């Protein structure tokens, strides 16, 4: 064979060369940093109205309304300052595992399993909410939808791969794809511009929604990936893995920073975001509790417990004054 | 005599382990959010009518045997509390074993009948009665109905020397202690006798688990004040015998019904 | 969005009038619905209030216990029936619709209203002028006055800017201090602090005139002021 | 201290909760039975005899169902069945017509998971026209050799379903459920109702604790 | 013959990468953190007049 030698050799040589230049883990030079202590978090507020498992929960623009989507076949937006039900959206089908609040606040669009990624619109001229375009053309289920523009949204699906659409054509533009498995997460970058989708064969590869052009691939995990997310430079992206590991990686050095396991730990993550300094890395883990990670120590500086069943997702609002945390118990609640 | 503080030796302990016993069951529910579902709204109630039996009517009971001069009236009300605690415990039983028959015999409807206005309706509606038939000696039987002694005010107060007999026997046991035991027995009957038909001897264990438990606590005193009505006579240690044994249901309430709910089993074991 | 009204007409005193706001174009089920009156050439004056699913009924104490509210969500259909009415109830009945939520205009669309004749504590709003003539191009400042501070606590600043071109119904411009409100021109823009409330418009252009006026909320009854026209 | 619109805001908050209870309150009151089975195991069969994700909404005996077919994920990465925790009772659906081993493993792999540890299941195989002609071709040795019953549809059956239940690995907390009788007579969606009955009536009385 | 060209081709372009190492962004991750601790209201609880809730 000639041309699985050249693609073996080149995958080799070019590792040789990332491991050559690979100076030191970061852990070597930050260890002479202060930690930060116990971030012991108080609930403030108690979000109830819920009445099935919650799966995804999405900060709003201006860091005070927030969406969340569970088995009830219910979307509700509400209002972080006085725990009150702005809006209560019934959907279609109840099979609703990610939906994502646009940058305007003009859109909520939520779907799932049933492969169609629906658009809501709120500001309408009747005071009620009504679905502006539903984005068919996918053949498994959706996740992590996420609103780039008021016509432009990312998202991606169990057919291995992230479809960009256009929201006033009704078409995909453009398609990306490259996975060898389920594509179960991905966020935006804050640039709007870049994404990092991870997939159920763990890896996770950067994406450009511009030219559909597989810039990165990232692999480290044993396990699917379940969660993804940007460092709010736009510069990092960690992932959380069924390998009960939190995993940080650098679009640039192209390897694992640091991964954030600890031994008792025993199953995995399910949700993980990010503090508005990037200073603390929240994740929701599966047993009940989530896990407030010093990005830079690794250490558990603080953990979030109640939540009587399995946290499934995470939310840091833009200024960073809360904490939104959502779990099968049908609660969500504001940790500050 | 010795059988006073025995009396009063076996009646404090009794209240003090049904105090600790239904504050861990009530400690339980709540840590649990998934524990407050139809049933441990019952159970709850139940333990808060226990604690008090075990909290008011114990020094209460202690208080009745040294008897002193602390005016009928006041004295009255001492014994129309320890009623309605009492009675309250009887009846959120008679919920229970009736929460149990609709579950078994609505079959599917019940939980689209059983909602928590009605749970709520029930079981204020128990707890109400409970409060009629022990307050019901301030209206009217009461020894004073018959009394000759018209400066019978002050006196060093005996349970004999306050609530007419007539009373214990014709209302409070045979209509709000007997009738729960007699219909709780015809429920536990049909229950078990459907879950065989449509499957079993570990159900059988526990319904007369309580069935038995509940009389061997109630009927003992029933039946000595059945017949201290009637011109009979009755030992003094036989007295206090009746009365340990009703306490003794308070604190021996929570491991029969609550330790019987697996749920409730390793969160009790978790604690 | 199409509020319509009827019932209007001429009536003698201590009769009992009532009138309909026929609702077609919105959610009328969710939307608080108010009722304004204006007074010949004299200005705008509330009324009462309904909110979303007849919880909260508020009045006027000038017809506090009078005039009653009826809403029917099933039909789209607001009343306001009169019991008894003086030579002062003849005005100008209009039908205005509102939502509060977090962020909202609830006095943004104002039905076409119906006219009504008779025959023969409190904040206080206070309007500068009644006529100021200008031409096109020009900029130009209104300003009117409160008793209290509106700025509550929440932040909030419950003033709202209206607009009554001759011959038609008023319509919203600014529905706290500074926002704008639906499909109006960009043009308009308000500022104040405390007590003193002012409206700017540049570049004057000729549909700009006609009589302004500002509301106040923060507590009922709701008090407009006097009303300033602009005239060219 | 609310101002004037915050009452109105706290009145709508409270319109909108209500709506959310009973609305819960109804989602409560249906039964949710999820849907398995490996290609042509007859899922369509049984939807279209009986009264991505696949949702089919009907009632029987003022009872409402709600079986979601998860047949249409063409990813076998089961990232979502944890999402069908708490349905009244799965479906497993096969056929008698080395297919049967790739039954036998699903069936396995479904019974042993965690998130249906207590979910009873109920297997159905109705179509029986046509399961006893093969028969006279070869026993159940064509792929499975341990056999040694007589070559009959009356034992090959019963052999075949004890060695699928053989496959429950723990029988105390769950129970299985099996139809044999012809897809032709309208006694499948019956059996449907008998088992979710028995389901619930266990359910309820599990929570009371008299079992 | 270009069914692998184009994975390759993607190789070739993660070949051609401006490549800053972990070590020359591992100051970048610490400069964003430390020079934006002080906005953060997690991080360095903010008083708790301004805590909105
Ligand atoms: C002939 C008769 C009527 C004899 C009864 N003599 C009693 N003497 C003292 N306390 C009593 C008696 N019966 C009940 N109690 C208390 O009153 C409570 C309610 O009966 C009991 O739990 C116990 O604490």
């Amino acid at each position: 064979d000639q041309l699985r030698q050249e693609a073996e050799q080149l995958k080799n040589q070019i590792r040789d060369a990332r491991k050559a230049c690979a100076d030191a883990t970061l852990s070597q030079i930050t260890n002479n940093i202060d930690p930060v202590g116990r971030i012991q978090m108080r609930t403030r507020r108690t979000l109830r109205g819920h009445l099935a498992k919650i799966y995804a929960m999405h900060w709003g623009t201006d860091s005070r309304l927030l969406v969340s989507a569970s088995q009830d076949g219910k979307l509700i937006i509400w209002d972080s300052y006085t725990t009150n039900k702005v809006h209560a959206i019934p959907l279609r089908s109840s099979w609703v595992m990610t939906c994502a609040y646009a940058p305007s606040g003009n859109y909520v669009a939520c779907g799932g399993l049933d492969n169609i990624c629906s658009i809501y619109n709120l500001k309408t001229r009747e005071g009620n909410v009504r679905v502006s375009r539903e984005l068919a053309g996918h053949t498994g289920y959706l996740s992590c939808c996420r609103f780039l523009d008021d016509n432009q949204i990312v998202t991606s699906s169990g057919d291995t791969t992230c479809a960009l659409w256009d929201i006033e054509t009704g078409q995909q533009t453009t398609t990306f794809t490259g996975h060898t498995g389920d594509v179960m997460s991905l966020s935006l970058a804050p640039d709007t511009r870049l994404f990092v989708s991870g997939a159920c064969d763990a890896s996770a590869k950067l994406w450009d929604v511009r030219e559909g052009m597989c810039r990165q691939t990232f692999t480290g995990h044993e396990s699917d990936i379940n969660a993804i997310c940007f460092f709010p430079n736009g510069n990092a992206f960690a992932t959380g893995s069924d390998d009960a590991t939190c995993r940080l990686f650098d679009l640039r050095a192209d390897q694992e920073l640091m991964t954030y396991s600890h031994d008792n730990i025993i199953c995995g993550i399910t949700s993980v975001s990010f503090s508005k300094s990037g200073r603390l890395l929240l994740a929701g883990y599966d047993d009940f509790n989530c896990n407030v990670w010093d990005a830079l120590k690794a250490d558990r500086a603080g953990v979030l417990a109640g939540h009587d069943n399995r946290v499934s997702c995470l939310g840091v609002t833009d200024d960073g004054m809360a904490v939104a945390t959502g779990s099968w118990d049908s609660f969500l609640k504001i940790w500050n | 005599s010795w059988t006073s503080v025995t009396y009063i030796t076996v009646e404090i302990l009794i209240g003090l382990c049904a105090i600790v016993g239904n504050v861990l069951v009530i400690w339980v529910v709540k840590l649990n959010p998934s524990l407050q579902t139809t049933t441990f709204y019952f159970i709850v109630s139940l333990a808060l009518a226990d604690i008090a039996v075990g909290v008011l009517v114990m020094p209460l009971a202690i208080v009745i045997s040294l008897g002193v001069t602390i005016h009928f009236y006041s004295c009255l009300f001492m014994t129309c509390l320890m009623l309605i605690f009492t009675h309250a415990s009887i009846m959120s039983l008679l919920a229970i074993a009736v929460d149990r028959y609709l579950r078994v015999k609505l079959t599917v409807r019940y939980r689209r009948v059983t909602t928590q206005r009605r749970i709520w309706l029930a079981l204020g509606l128990c707890w109400l009665v409970s409060f009629l038939v022990g307050l019901t000696p301030m209206f009217g039987w009461n020894m004073k109905l018959s009394s000759a002694d018209e400066n019978l005010t002050f006196l060093p107060c005996r349970f004999r020397s306050v609530m007419r007999m007539d009373y214990m026997v014709y209302f409070s046991f045979f209509l709000w202690i007997l009738v729960p035991l007699v219909v709780m027995c015809a429920i536990y009957f049909d229950i078990f006798y459907i879950i065989r038909n449509r499957l079993e001897f570990k159900t059988a264990k526990s319904l007369l688990l309580v069935l038995f438990l509940f009389a061997l606590c109630w009927l003992p005193l029933s039946i000595i004040n059945c017949i201290l009505y009637f011109d009979g006579q009755v030992p003094q240690t036989v007295l206090y015998l009746g009365i340990l044994l009703s306490h003794a249901n308070s604190m021996m309430n929570p491991i029969v019904y609550a330790y019987k709910i697996k749920k409730f089993k390793e969160t009790y074991l978790l604690i | 969005v199409q509020l319509v009204e009827s019932g209007g007409g001429l009536v003698q005193p201590g009769g009992s009038r009532k009138l309909s706001c026929s609702a077609s174009g919105f959610a009328f089920s969710s939307f608080g619905m108010h009722w304004v009156r204006q007074a010949p050439e004299k200005g705008l004056e509330w009324v009462a209030y309904i909110s979303s699913g007849s919880g909260t009924i508020y009045y006027a104490d000038t017809v506090k216990g009078r005039f009653t509210i009826s809403r029917d969500d099933p039909k789209n259909t607001l009343f306001l029936q009169m019991t008894s009415l003086r030579s002062e109830d003849t005005a100008m009945y209009y039908c205005v619709r509102s939502i509060y939520y977090y962020g909202s205009s609830p006095f943004d669309f104002w039905g076409q209203g119906t006219t009504l004749t008779v025959s023969s504590s409190d904040i206080v709003m206070t309007q500068a002028t009644s006529s100021v003539p200008v031409t096109p191009g020009e900029s130009v400042s209104i300003s009117c006055r409160s008793s209290k501070s509106l700025l509550h606590s929440n932040g909030n600043t419950y003033l709202y800017w209206f607009l009554q071109r001759p011959g038609q119904s008023p319509q919203l411009l600014i529905y706290r201090m500074s926002n704008l409100a639906s499909g109006v021109p960009d043009r308009f823009s308000g500022s104040g602090s405390g007590t003193a409330f002012t409206l700017t418009i540049s570049r004057l252009e000729a549909e700009d005139v006609g009589v302004y006026y500002c509301m106040q909320h923060l507590e009922y009854p709701l008090t407009f002021g006097a009303g300033t026209k602009l005239e060219l | 201290t609310l101002s004037a619109e915050d009452k109105a805001a706290v009145e709508r908050s409270k319109m909108i909760d209500r709506n959310l209870r009973e609305d819960g309150e109804k989602a409560a009151r249906e039964v949710k039975l999820l849907l398995l089975g490996a290609g042509e195991s007859g899922k369509s069969t049984i939807v279209k005899q009986m009264k991505g994700i696949v949702e089919t909404h009907f009632t029987f005996k003022d009872l409402h169902f709600k079986m979601f077919d998860v047949g249409g994920q063409r990813s076998e990465r089961k990232k979502w069945i944890h999402c069908f925790e708490g349905v009244t009772a799965i479906i497993f659906c096969v056929a008698l017509s080395n297919r049967m081993h790739e039954s036998m493993k699903l069936f396995d792999s479904i019974c042993n998971n965690k998130w249906f540890t207590d979910t009873s299941i109920i297997l159905f195989l109705n179509k029986k026209d046509l399961f006893e002609e093969k028969i006279k071709k070869s026993p159940l040795t064509i792929c499975y050799p341990e056999y040694a019953g007589s070559n009959t549809y009356e034992e090959a059956a019963a052999y075949i379903q004890c060695q699928f239940e053989d496959l429950n690995k723990r029988k105390d907390t769950k129970e299985i459920y099996t139809h044999f009788t012809c897809a032709t007579d309208t006694k499948n969606v019956q059996f449907v109702f008998d088992a979710v009955t028995d389901v619930i009536i266990k359910n309820n009385l599990k929570d009371c604790g008299l079992f």
